[PDB]
């Protein structure tokens, strides 16, 4: 069960990568854009939480290193 | 040394005997309960003060009761 | 006898190192002293109270000299505002030439402490000039001491020990108490006032070498005699009057001008000799309404006993309270402390808004560390009123003296005070968290215009009620064409309101939002401290848990791990669990004060009714902000002379963390701890020489809780302290 | 029955519950976003 | 009027803050080409800055000195709207709950398995006392008076009472 | 003195006051009032007062107001018995 | 401006009163 | 005046201390009285 | 915490920072570890006070939820 | 007074002090508490039953 939870885990990062981040524009200028793969829906001003963290993309910045880590698998 | 009285409300059940670690609690004929026997404390100076006895207690409250007091090295669970 | 604590024989046996630590901690509570008697205890009372005021005399009188003989007292008193005045040398062989250097200040020539006590004003307040009166008044304490110490003494002796009839003559004691102890007493002190400070004030210079032959006021006694004392209050001081000299100076003695005096931004001396006077009237009249050996007066038991609705509301009335009144020491000494505490705060609520001293309210500091100085004072105090009351269920009630009391009502539905306490705090908590909640989330998300600001309408009411034109609320004094106006408006009235609409005063400070909910926060830290006190000393006698606790004393450890566990279950217990939200909620209102006052002394209030809506506003621009001139004390570039407050904010800071290991981690562990240690020790060549006659033990549960609070709450004191004194002296705000 | 019955139990229907409430205040607030205060 | 609060309306400092607010989403919003999904949502935030401001301005809230609009709960009618209309709505709600779940409490009570009908809520029965709520202070009154509300002094106490 | 029922005993009233009969009291506590009513308004409601305004008979009179809810209160404790 | 001799009789008296703290608190009995 | 410090603040800080410890010290453990 | 605390202030102030085309270096405080970090109050003050600015300053941009959640975890 | 009987208690010291119980047994052998009562809450120990004197109950 918890190789379960860890596999989910595993997927909703990925899944969040693909579908919520910029990991291409990263991928791209890798100094300056700034990684990111969250966002924020705007129901109480909460959309402040969205950085302009670049290439042309709001969202909370991540600090999690799946970029690099992807980056290193040539994603 | 604690001081350990027992009410007449006890219902000589010998829990808080069995429970006692030091041994100070035992079982006396008695003819005003059931069973016919009732806690007594004749060695309170090996108490130690724990309260296992009214732990292991049935009756509403605490038929057992201890009372702690001055503090030897007997009562003061010191092996020095 | 036998062993060091004689007043315990059971503790005197004990073979620990507790022997030592309880012989500490029981020595003063009398009540519990082998072979002790109620008359004994009395007596042994009357001394210790005698030592304690020799003590403070003492206390006061090493003040007074340490200020004469190496403070700045003269060159204050001749510029009050630009010096700052000497509290006492600094003799320490650990400092380097660098903090030589930098704590010599003032007068100089030393190294020295700047006084933050304001004993400087106040003595110049009362008309003392020179370091020969400073030395004298503390000769006269010393010697005072020195009696109150042979009386202390020779009221040990068996034929001048009072009888215990004499202690509980209620009636003699409040009359005296109250006509000799309060009323003469305060008839002196406006004698003084009209025959010194306010000379001395007016540059007259009236002293024991003089007062006999040169009158405090021209007519002299003739208009007091012949009922014109109107006269006294003719020709007062103006308005460009220079303190201290004559120039501008008037000749009244008893006045009624209300406002502060422009120059001192204090209150008039001749307002405050006619205030002083008039309470010793009141109080001297006060003092003859209890029959004692003369026939006339009242009887205190039967006006207690007269006492009950015959609606039967209260039941018995107040019937059988005299005598659980004057048989229980607890219960007076709680009731005296209550009333002390209330006046504590009441000091401090009253001094920085109506400054009596004068040039005070510019020196910041010592303001500020008066009122916090005397709002911890009240705390402590109010806390150990209820402990006493606690102790007083504990082993002074009589439920069958108190049948039907209302004493014994009060009991009879704790569960409803209780838990209406307990209501009104969580009502409290939650509302007033959650709108701090509310506005630091909308404050952080970029939207301020989003805060909920709730503006006091009743206490700006009240403000206005008493004359603050600002608010626009026209009601009472505030307009003209009201009774209360028109009726004062001759004698007090115009100088009152010259001083609260004046915004440079600290009389009725302007209040918003802000203020609104820091009020909140500290009535919901009285309701529940009170909350924790009360159910300590309801709970005392008894409850579901333990209804057999009184059998057990006010201070023990538990009941064991039975029926669920009964850690801190005692009075004791509620005590000291009480005092942690004693010290937040003053910690709360000291918080509120410094903050706001710094604000306003730097010129931009506006900070503070911004950025208290909000607790990051709290954490950043109070906290964070001030404390810059703080911990840079001492840094690698240098030191200055904030450095010894900059070590006093770390050491308490260490002290309150240490609190926190007696708090948390309980005996067992170090039981099991001393154990070993004990084992290594006996183990061990050329020590096994050196053995402890005491065998060591760990602290107890109680005694553990007891020191874990103390180091709590001297850090905490400690930390504030630096950073109330450190701050203001710094930034002077 | 037993499914249900689960489904009964206070944690669930806790959960479900505030879910629901969280869910109709969130949606309230995206219709009427900031409101302080209650209209005319 | 009340304290020396001028409306929100006229308030100088009111239009500073909306102009500042707007000011600085525009400067953010600078650096996105136009059309580009995060100008979109600044720009909608820039709508929805706007239209809060401007509802706050009409809705008659009185300003402060520092621009923020400040509430008057001194039971003022021209007022209600900031404090007492909605206070009555969560009396109203709260009351509901509160009620149905004393309903649920005296209703499971009268059973064996009172406790197990705690932590498994009996959901039909659960959501029939739930739709019973809207009339609470009626039933409640109603109970006040019948003396169904309140349990008499006969119940559990401490030694001291 | 403690009493039960609906009247204290007279013996609260004092010495002195407890034999006085209840008419008595009514009376005095009238006078009482009025005057120290009469007095509390002369002067700083219907005059202002002043520094030499200060009437020892008004201060008199204003103090014996409390006078006349204690002797009102004594005449009716009289004449429920 | 207190001179020696001011300071010295401070010094005695405080010795004077010490030494009646001394009795009366051996007076105090422990 | 300006010599008292020096002689006065070491008795009361080591000397007073030290004597005063030394006595309680005797006087807590005499087992006697 | 003491192994973080130490981690931290020692990358800010020896490690971490930028390069000039020539090559000078600068650190994100200076290297003020080495006189800074002998005594407590340097604690107190270079690294918790001096480097706490970022998180009670957060307020009004997309750091925001940083200072919130600092609050929160303070309570 | 009989066995099934509802009794309230009057014990102040008890956990179930003004509360309904039911009698289960009582010893007409003479003993100070004959009278065994059940209540249904459980006290702190987790009990549920009590002995007690005829005059430490109220009956109905
Ligand atoms: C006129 C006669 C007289 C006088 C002067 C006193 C005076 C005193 N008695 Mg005595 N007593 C008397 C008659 C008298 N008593 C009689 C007839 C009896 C028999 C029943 C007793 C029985 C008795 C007992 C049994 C005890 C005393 C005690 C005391 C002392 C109380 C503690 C203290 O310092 O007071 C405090 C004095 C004050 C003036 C403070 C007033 C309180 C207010 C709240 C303070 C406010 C002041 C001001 C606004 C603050 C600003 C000042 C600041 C600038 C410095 C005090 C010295 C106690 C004691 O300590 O013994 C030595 C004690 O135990 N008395
Ligand atoms: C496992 C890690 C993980 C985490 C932490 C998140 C977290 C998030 N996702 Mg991601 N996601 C994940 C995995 C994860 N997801 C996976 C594996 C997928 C692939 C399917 C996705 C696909 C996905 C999409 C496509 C989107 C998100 C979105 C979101 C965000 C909003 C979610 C939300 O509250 O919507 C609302 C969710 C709910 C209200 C939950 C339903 C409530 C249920 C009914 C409660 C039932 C509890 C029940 C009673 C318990 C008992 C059991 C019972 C069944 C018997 C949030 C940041 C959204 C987002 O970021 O928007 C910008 C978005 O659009 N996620
Ligand atoms: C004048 C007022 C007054 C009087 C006469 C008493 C008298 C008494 N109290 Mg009460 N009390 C008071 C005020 C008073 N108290 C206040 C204000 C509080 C609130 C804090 C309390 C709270 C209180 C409690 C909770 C209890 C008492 C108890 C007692 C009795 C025993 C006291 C004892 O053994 O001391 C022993 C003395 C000590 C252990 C010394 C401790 C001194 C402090 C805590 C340490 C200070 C350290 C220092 C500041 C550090 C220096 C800092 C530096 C390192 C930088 C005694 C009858 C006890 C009792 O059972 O009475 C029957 C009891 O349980 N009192
Ligand atoms: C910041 C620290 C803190 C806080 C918030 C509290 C809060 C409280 N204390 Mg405690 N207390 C503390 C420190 C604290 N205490 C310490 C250090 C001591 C000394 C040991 C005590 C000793 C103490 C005693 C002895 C008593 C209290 C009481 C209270 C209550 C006061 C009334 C109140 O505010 O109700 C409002 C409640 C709160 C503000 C608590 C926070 C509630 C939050 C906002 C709700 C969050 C819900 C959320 C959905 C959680 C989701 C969790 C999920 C994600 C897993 C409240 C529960 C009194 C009490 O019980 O009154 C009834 C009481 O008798 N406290
Ligand atoms: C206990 C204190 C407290 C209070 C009184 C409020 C009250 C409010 N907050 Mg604040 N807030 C709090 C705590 C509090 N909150 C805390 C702890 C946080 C942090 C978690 C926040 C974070 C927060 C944010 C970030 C925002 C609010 C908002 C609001 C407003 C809600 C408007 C709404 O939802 O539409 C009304 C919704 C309804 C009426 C739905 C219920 C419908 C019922 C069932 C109808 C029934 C018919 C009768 C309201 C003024 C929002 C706002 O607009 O404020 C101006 C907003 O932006 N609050
Ligand atoms: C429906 C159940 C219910 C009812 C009618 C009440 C009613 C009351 N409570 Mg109690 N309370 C409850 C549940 C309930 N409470 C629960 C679950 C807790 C644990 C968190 C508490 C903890 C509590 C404390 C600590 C205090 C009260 C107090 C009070 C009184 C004042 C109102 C108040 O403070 O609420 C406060 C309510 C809370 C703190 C939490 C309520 C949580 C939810 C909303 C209630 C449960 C709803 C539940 C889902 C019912 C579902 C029904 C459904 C199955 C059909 C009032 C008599 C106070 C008092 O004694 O006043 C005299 C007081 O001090 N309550
Ligand atoms: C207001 C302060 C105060 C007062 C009035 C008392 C009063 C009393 N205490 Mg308590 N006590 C206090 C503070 C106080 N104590 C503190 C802070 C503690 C520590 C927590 C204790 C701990 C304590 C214990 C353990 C005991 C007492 C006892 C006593 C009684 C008599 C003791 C005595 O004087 O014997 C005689 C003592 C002396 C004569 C010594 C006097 C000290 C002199 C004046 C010092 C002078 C030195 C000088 C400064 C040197 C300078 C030299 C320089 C040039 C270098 C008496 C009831 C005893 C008692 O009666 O219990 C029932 C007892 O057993 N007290
Ligand atoms: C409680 C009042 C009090 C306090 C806190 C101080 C504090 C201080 N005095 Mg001062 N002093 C006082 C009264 C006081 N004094 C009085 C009344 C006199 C007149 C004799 C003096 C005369 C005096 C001189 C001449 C000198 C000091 C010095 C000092 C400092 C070093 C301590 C020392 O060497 O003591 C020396 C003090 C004495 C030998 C006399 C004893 C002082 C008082 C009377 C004792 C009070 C005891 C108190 C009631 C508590 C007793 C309990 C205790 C045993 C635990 C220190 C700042 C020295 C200094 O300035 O260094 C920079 C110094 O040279 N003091
Ligand atoms: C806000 C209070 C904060 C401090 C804490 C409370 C301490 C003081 C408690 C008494 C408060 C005043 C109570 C007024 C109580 C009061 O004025 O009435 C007093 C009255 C009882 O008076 P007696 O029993 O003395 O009167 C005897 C009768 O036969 C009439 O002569 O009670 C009632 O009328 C019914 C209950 C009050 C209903 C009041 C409705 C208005
Ligand atoms: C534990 C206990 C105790 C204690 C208790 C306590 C501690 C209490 C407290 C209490 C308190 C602490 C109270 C308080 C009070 C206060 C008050 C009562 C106030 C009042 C005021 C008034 C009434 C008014 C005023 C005014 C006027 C004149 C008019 C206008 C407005 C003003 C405000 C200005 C004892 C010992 C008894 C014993 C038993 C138990
Ligand atoms: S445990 Fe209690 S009831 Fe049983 S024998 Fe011991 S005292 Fe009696
Ligand atoms: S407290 Fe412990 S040692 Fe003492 S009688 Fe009870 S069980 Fe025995």
């Amino acid at each position: 069960g918890q190789l379960a939870v860890i596999f989910l885990w595993l997927s909703g990062m990925h899944f969040h990568g693909a579908y919520f981040s910029n990991y291409l524009a990263w991928l791209n200028n890798p100094t300056s854009i700034k990684p990111s793969a969250q966002v924020v829906w705007p129901i109480v001003g909460q959309e402040i939480l969205n950085a302009d963290v670049g290439g042309n993309f709001q969202g909370v910045q991540i600090t999690s290193g799946f970029f690099q880590l992807w980056r290193a698998e040539g994603i | 040394s604690h001081a350990v009285k027992i009410y007449d409300t006890c219902i000589g059940c010998t829990q808080c005997v069995r429970a006692c670690p030091t041994d100070v609690l035992e079982m006396v004929p008695w003819d005003g309960c059931k069973a016919g026997q009732i806690a007594s404390a004749p060695r309170t100076e090996d108490c130690v003060g724990c309260k296992r006895c009214e732990s292991a207690c049935p009756t509403d409250f605490l038929s057992v009761r201890v009372y702690l007091g001055g503090e030897t090295t007997r009562s003061m669970g010191l092996a020095y | 006898a036998t062993k060091f604590p004689k007043f315990s024989q059971a503790l005197a046996q004990d073979p620990t190192t507790r022997r030592i630590w309880f012989g500490i901690a029981t020595a003063h509570d009398f009540e519990t002293h082998d072979g002790m008697t109620e008359e004994k205890l009395y007596q042994k009372i009357f001394a210790s109270h005698f030592g304690h005021l020799a003590i403070i005399f003492l206390w006061t009188s090493g003040n007074l000299f340490h200020v004469a003989w190496q403070g700045n007292f003269e060159q204050w008193v001749l510029n009050p505002l630009k010096v700052k005045p000497i509290a006492h040398t600094i003799w320490d062989p650990h400092f380097g030439e660098p903090a030589i250097k930098a704590f010599t200040k003032g007068g100089a020539f030393y190294p020295v402490n700047i006084a933050y006590s304001g004993v400087y004003h106040w003595w110049y307040t009362i008309g003392m000039r020179t370091n020969n009166d400073l030395y004298l008044g503390s000769i006269g304490l010393i010697i005072l001491s020195g009696l109150l110490l042979f009386a202390g003494w020779l009221h040990l002796q068996p034929k001048f020990s009072p009888s215990l009839s004499w202690f509980k003559n209620n009636e003699s004691r409040l009359n005296h108490h109250l006509s000799g102890l309060f009323g003469v007493s305060s008839l002196a002190w406006t004698g003084h006032l009209v025959h010194v400070a306010i000379p001395e004030s007016r540059g007259t210079h009236i002293g024991w070498d003089n007062f006999l032959t040169t009158p405090p006021h021209p007519d002299g006694l003739a208009p007091f005699f012949s009922g014109n004392w109107n006269v006294y209050a003719q020709n007062p001081d103006t308005a460009q009057h220079i303190f201290g000299t004559s120039q501008g100076s008037g000749s009244a003695i008893l006045t009624f001008l209300g406002g502060f005096h422009p120059q001192t931004q204090s209150l008039w001396l001749t307002d405050m000799a006619h205030h002083h006077l008039a309470i010793a009237v009141i109080f001297i009249i006060a003092g003859h309404m209890y029959r004692t050996n003369f026939g006339i007066g009242h009887n205190m038991k039967e006006i207690l006993d007269a006492h009950r609705p015959p609606g039967g509301r209260l039941g018995a009335g107040h019937r059988g309270l005299f005598d659980t009144i004057t048989n229980s020491l607890h219960m007076q000494l709680g009731l005296a402390l209550a009333s002390l505490g209330v006046i504590t705060s009441l000091t401090a609520q009253h001094m920085y808004a109506i400054s009596p001293y004068a040039f005070m309210a510019k020196d910041f500091t010592t303001q500020a560390a008066l009122y916090t100085h005397h709002q911890y004072i009240a705390g402590f105090l109010m806390v150990g009123a209820f402990a006493h009351g606690a102790i007083f269920f504990v082993r002074d009630y009589d439920p069958e003296a108190n049948k039907n009391n209302v004493l014994a009502r009060m009991l009879e539905h704790k569960e409803a005070i209780i838990s209406h306490l307990s209501w009104v705090s969580l009502f409290l908590g939650f509302h007033t968290l959650g709108l701090y909640i509310h506005n630091d989330t909308v404050v952080a998300f970029g939207q301020p215009e989003k805060q909920i600001l709730v503006e006091p309408v009743f206490a700006q009411f009240i403000q206005a009620a008493s004359g603050k034109a600002l608010y626009g609320f026209d009601t009472l004094l505030s307009s003209s064409e009201s009774p209360a106006t028109v009726a004062g408006s001759a004698i007090w009235l115009p100088g009152w309101l010259e001083a609260i609409n004046s915004e440079k005063n600290d009389l009725f400070l302007t209040i918003g939002p802000g203020d609104f909910l820091v009020h909140h926060a500290i009535a919901l830290g009285l309701h529940t401290t009170t909350l924790i006190l009360v159910k300590g000393a309801l709970d005392a006698r008894g409850s579901k848990l333990m209804p057999d606790k009184k059998d057990f004393g006010y201070s023990f450890p538990c009941d064991g791990p039975g029926r669920g566990g009964t850690c801190d279950i005692s009075a004791w217990d509620a005590f000291y669990l009480s005092m942690f939200w004693m010290l937040n909620t003053i910690g709360w209102v000291t918080f509120y004060w410094h903050w706001k006052h710094v604000t306003i002394w730097q010129g931009n209030p506006a900070q503070f009714n911004e950025s208290s809506n909000y607790l990051m506003g709290w954490l950043r621009d109070y906290l964070w902000l001030n404390s810059s001139p703080l911990i840079n004390g001492y840094n690698p570039y240098g030191m200055n002379s904030l450095s010894v407050w900059a070590w006093m904010f770390l050491f308490g800071h260490l002290v309150w963390a240490t609190g926190f290991m007696f708090l948390i981690s309980w005996r067992g562990y170090w039981q099991e701890l001393i154990e070993t240690l004990v084992w290594a020790h006996e183990r061990t060549p050329l020590a096994n020489l050196i053995s402890w006659k005491d065998k060591p033990v760990a602290l107890s549960i109680v005694q553990a809780r007891l020191v874990g609070l103390a180091h709590f709450t001297v850090g905490y004191i400690l930390t504030y302290a630096a950073f109330v004194i450190a701050s203001t002296a710094g930034k002077f705000g | 029955e037993n499914f249900l019955k689960y489904l009964s139990t206070a944690p669930v229907l806790l959960a479900a519950w505030m879910t629901f409430t969280a869910g109709f205040i969130i949606e309230a607030n995206r219709f009427y976003p900031d409101a302080l205060t209650f209209p005319a | 009027d009340v304290a020396g609060l001028i409306p929100c309306n006229e308030s100088p400092v009111f239009t500073k803050r909306l102009n500042a607010s707007v000011v600085k989403l525009e400067n953010r919003v600078k650096k996105y080409e136009a059309g580009s999904p995060p100008a979109l949502a600044l720009e909608q935030q820039i709508e929805r800055t706007k239209q809060r401001f401007d509802r706050y301005s009409k809705s008659g809230l009185l300003c402060g000195k520092d621009g923020l609009p400040h509430l008057i709960t001194d039971g003022r009618w021209s007022h209600s709207i900031e404090f007492v209309i909605p206070g009555l709505m969560f009396l109203y709600i709260t009351g509901w709950i509160g009620w149905v779940g004393r309903k649920y409490i005296r209703t499971v009570g009268g059973d064996t398995n009172a406790t197990e009908k705690e932590i498994i809520i009996d959901v039909p029965l659960a959501l029939k006392i739930m739709s019973t709520g809207f009339i609470w202070p009626i039933s409640a009154w109603q109970e006040y008076i019948s003396g169904t509300l309140l349990a008499d002094v006969s119940e559990i106490t401490v030694s001291p009472r | 003195t403690y009493w039960e029922g609906k009247a204290p005993p007279s013996k609260v009233l004092g010495p002195v006051v407890s034999q006085i009969p209840s008419p008595a009291l009514g009376v005095i506590s009238l006078i009482c009032l009025g005057v120290g009513t009469y007095s509390v308004h002369e002067s700083n409601i219907f005059h202002t007062l002043t520094a030499d305004t200060i009437n020892p008979g008004y201060i008199i009179g204003s103090l014996l107001t409390p006078v006349a809810w204690g002797t009102h209160v004594a005449s009716w404790i009289q004449k429920q018995n | 401006m207190v001179t020696d001799t001011q300071v010295f009789i401070a010094l005695v008296l405080a010795l004077i009163s010490a030494l009646l703290a001394i009795r009366l608190g051996t007076k105090l009995y422990v | 005046a300006s010599y008292l410090p020096s002689i006065l603040v070491p008795l009361v800080g080591i000397v007073f201390p030290g004597v005063a410890m030394a006595l309680l010290f005797l006087y807590i453990e005499k087992d006697d009285i | 915490s003491i192994v973080l605390f130490h981690f931290s202030w020692k990358m800010q102030s020896d490690v971490w920072g930028s390069v000039t085309p020539t090559g000078a270096v600068s650190h994100i405080t200076g290297g003020n570890f080495a006189q800074s970090a002998i005594t407590i109050n340097g604690w107190l003050r270079d690294f918790l006070w001096s480097q706490a600015s970022q998180v009670i300053q957060s307020y009004g941009s997309a750091l925001s939820a940083y200072g919130l959640i600092f609050l929160g975890a303070h309570f | 007074m009989d066995k099934g009987s509802k009794v309230r208690n009057l014990r102040k010291e008890s956990y179930w002090f003004n509360e309904i119980g039911t009698v289960v047994t009582i010893d007409k052998s003479g003993i100070k508490y004959p009278a065994l009562v059940r209540f249904t809450k459980v006290n702190y120990s987790g009990t549920n039953s009590t002995n007690f004197s005829l005059d430490e109950l109220q009956e109905v």
